[PDB]
């Protein structure tokens, strides 16, 4: 009757594994609740059988090595079931935190575009003015106007294009961040975002324009704060790594469990 | 000092930069504490909603609002501003009877008349039987007042609208269309938005087609203005952008200070041609040169 | 003696699975050559044993159902071992093809920056000239110069900033493409890259500047061609999807195999 | 017509735009078929290597080359151009004895003398014992000829170099440094690269510190020039960028047409101050206005 349970165990062992894999590749807090809930029942069975088979022998050394193999297998499915739990949370967090950052970065991109825009209009307004000065033959004020056109407008038009270019890059980064799975890229974008943010923070402070500099410095310090989204972007990866090692562990444990349920199916042959 | 919080759809063009100037200028003369906020642009509905709410938290005694969409806030205005007084500007802000409680004033212009004025210019230039004339219509985004009025003033005028192209109101988009028009080469005039005429000015120089295609703007801006000043444009109506800005502040100030004020004010559209740019007329339309966007 | 092989099979079954998983998560054409080479030997053993056990019974229905279960298990490890083979190739292809595109996109970004640059210098040169015209009181040529400053320079400065902005976006896309694992993002970037490329291709043709327009139109048509990198970016995903389903199949097949080696361990009890 | 293929490190500044003009201009007068190529910028080594190779495939009879790095091609030139004749321009192109086979000519200027000239200006402005004077040094990227020569002309001159800042030669980078200098506020002059002086011109206006800090450029460009013209700059030497461009074409043409030519030509550096901008002197330094980058 020990062979009756042994095979019964070897049989349920396989269905368990295919239930953990299933648990692993679960997506919402439903496919998780399921692939796991059945993982549960399948386990309570591996136990009833592992228990009965636990009577067909009384070898101290083996009965303990069995009690042990079953716990390890249980803690594993446990730690793994928690990982798939933590995964769903990280995804929820990241997707949330990113979008927050996007709305900000997008505001900043538009706020810098808006300024590039204004500089043009004003340059045109500024040139129109020169036509008047020129008419009235106020030749000095003309020279002075042309000076400003260069020392101020043409110079600002460039500084702002440059600034808007960064805000644009900084946005593109936040857009790629939400679906970043590759660890090296997460590494790269993180420090790139950190460096960009820094020069950006400095370029704005120098721009002589009250309300606008504050607006931007604010947006920047705010984005700077949600910068941690990158750390948690790593944990995502770090955790999926775990989730995979655990799975590979499950196999060694089930192998070890049976390599013992077998040594046990004997002794009842003595 | 009373706190007035203005809110624009954006502040990236000659128009609103000019409205801004008047709002800021009057806000000074009127002796009130101004604070202006600009949405990201017309498609930024959410942003403006929060700005409306932000204006309230700031403790605005009165809120001037340039809707990002007419029918927005129609059944929500109070859930954003609460019980604060709102004065519409430039754009038509229509609200349901329950929400219309807050509307203490409106400043604007019927854009049908803007297009009409442009239409009339062309009509008198080419009356019935004086000789068929071909037009292109770059009026922007997709009935539209500007369009309707333009058509009404054309009715019975030997002027023919060959084709009509629409596209967002971005420079590079209009420029593209303008080029498309230059290629069909059987057109004599391009009636379009200020941004399109602006584009056409350069495009027509580049293609040397100047003197071959006339430009008529459906509204004013620095650029279209400077274009007029230098005979690179034929006509443009002005709806006094600077003045609309003042009027709105005046309303709001008067209301709070319990003074008399037209509940529905609106400047008087005025036609502009190179030989008729009257100083006092533009001073109430465009912001001065060098003047930069001010927010308080 | 049939129980001697049955357990022997159940034992090697587990070590095989953990060898396919290992094969799966292989990276260079070495960890592949290995995790698989041992997968091979472990298989040649599952066979010797599955063969001997093939003698302890002569039930036509079962002996055939066994021959069948073993082949399916073999074709599986086979199809899977080919997938891990195809994977290494796709990675090699993509990483290669992307870099090709990057060098081009980077050239285009610099070529558009270079033009923004020139426009400034010329605007300044153009304004300097006006100072002379103004001196000589050649008031007409001045008006004309101011006209050009606006109708041509200030207008070009914007058109080029806009163009350089696209080339910048188009580059950022190619940089994210090489580590794109998420299918939806690959979908998005692909059509985004396709749409951008199109307007870009048009904006340049209109820019009145001989050598430069050709240069860019070339770079653009060239990038347009390597656009397929996106399709193969999907196959990457499409293939990793396969590789995972196959793994899940391996379990059902090994389960089915033993669910038969067991029904077979009997019959030798008759 | 002989085919001459020029190759620059880049073509994004006043300098090379000016070299280009001369190369294109002479190439016309000289009656040869020109084709110019520009690397992405100085850090683009690979790109230039392929361009060198591309020039050969084009069948260049002669190749003018502005190295992206002096010691590059030092032991490879032939593996890129083959047996084609190369003429160095602007930048020093040194090759090993085996590769020096191709060097049919060199056009350039010793930049030590550029910095020297700037140095000399300041030295005569403040001789020994006339009163301590403080300088800032924004010379760009990290011994350097410009620096060495500047120091040699300062030696024994009551002029003190307070601090020295380096950074790539980008406008926004120099601008940053310039601002850093304005804050330590105990400086009287800023000797820097054309791009830095250009930045300082605006920064000093913005900070109203004009008339408080003098600007000395270590080389010329439109902008630094216009800065001189309008007394916003005190001094700048010119190494005749336009002329260097011509000379190089002249060499190449002459060589191929078996004519006499200086194997190592170099224009004559000339000092520039607001009151001394001689037409013929700048005509050989900066490209004309409106002139746009030409590649054939």
């Amino acid at each position: 009757s020990a062979m009756i349970e042994a095979r019964q165990v070897s049989e349920l062992s396989t269905r368990i594994i295919s239930s953990v894999q299933m648990l692993s590749n679960a997506q919402n807090e439903q496919e998780r609740k399921e692939a796991g809930r059945v993982l549960f029942e399948q386990l309570e069975s591996l136990l009833t059988h592992i228990k009965e088979l636990g009577g067909e022998s009384f070898d101290s050394k083996l009965l303990d090595a069995l009690e042990s193999n079953v716990q390890n297998v249980i803690n594993n499915l446990a730690e793994l079931g928690v990982t798939v739990e933590r995964k769903l949370w990280l995804a929820k967090e990241i997707d949330t935190r990113v979008e927050e950052m996007r709305l900000l970065s997008e505001e900043l991109e538009q706020l810098t575009r808006t300024q590039v825009q204004n500089t043009s209009t004003i340059a045109v307004a500024n040139v129109t003015h020169i036509y008047d000065l020129l008419e009235a033959n106020k030749k000095d004020q003309v020279y002075q106007a042309l000076d400003a056109l260069v020392e101020v407008d043409l110079d600002l038009t460039e500084r702002l294009h440059e600034l808007h270019l960064l805000a644009f890059k900084m946005l593109n980064q936040i857009e790629e961040a939400r679906t970043l799975t590759n660890v090296d890229r997460i590494q790269q974008i993180q420090t790139a975002f950190e460096n960009n943010l820094k020069i950006m923070k400095r370029r704005v402070l120098a721009v002589e324009d009250p309300t606008r500099s504050k607006q931007m410095s604010q947006l920047l310090t705010e984005l700077g704060k949600r910068q941690v989204v990158f750390t948690i972007l790593l944990q995502q990866y770090e955790n999926n790594e775990q989730s995979q090692q655990l799975m590979q562990k499950t196999l060694e444990l089930f192998s070890e469990l049976n390599s013992t349920v077998n040594k046990l199916v004997d002794d009842s042959n003595k | 000092d009373e706190k007035i919080c203005a809110i624009y759809p954006h502040l990236k063009d000659s128009y609103w930069l000019s409205v801004n100037y008047g709002m800021v200028s009057e806000a000074e003369k009127q002796g009130v504490n101004l604070r202006v906020l600009e949405a990201g642009g017309y498609p930024n509905k959410s942003r403006q909603e929060q700005q409306l709410a932000l204006c309230t938290q700031w403790g605005a005694n009165a809120i001037i609002l340039g809707t990002v969409d007419p029918h927005a806030y129609e059944h929500n205005l109070k859930s954003w501003v609460g019980n604060t007084p709102v004065f519409a500007t430039v754009n038509q802000l229509d609200l349901d009877e329950e929400q219309s409680t807050l509307l203490k004033g409106e400043v604007g212009v019927d854009w049908y008349w803007m297009g009409y004025e442009a239409g009339k210019y062309l009509a008198e230039r080419h009356p019935k039987g004086s000789g068929k004339t071909n037009i292109a219509l770059l009026l922007g985004p997709r009935t539209k007042p500007v369009t309707t009025g333009f058509y009404e003033a054309i009715k019975n005028s030997d002027i023919h609208i060959v084709d009509s192209f629409w596209a967002d109101n971005d420079k590079e988009l209009q420029r593209n269309l303008v080029q498309r028009v230059i290629d069909m080469g059987n057109i004599d005039y391009i009636v379009g938005s200020a941004v399109a005429i602006e584009a056409a000015i350069s495009e027509l120089r580049s293609a040397d087609k100047t003197h071959d295609i006339g430009l008529v703007s459906v509204y004013l801006s620095h650029g279209v203005y400077r274009g007029l000043l230098r005979n690179k444009v034929l006509f443009a109506p002005t709806d006094k952008m600077v003045q609309q800005g003042r009027l709105s502040v005046m309303q709001a100030a008067h209301y709070l200070r319990h003074q008399p004020y037209e509940k529905q004010a609106s400047p008087i559209i005025k036609p502009l041609t190179p030989k008729t740019l009257h100083d006092d007329t533009i001073e109430e339309s465009l912001s001065p040169s060098e003047y930069r966007p001010t927010f308080s």
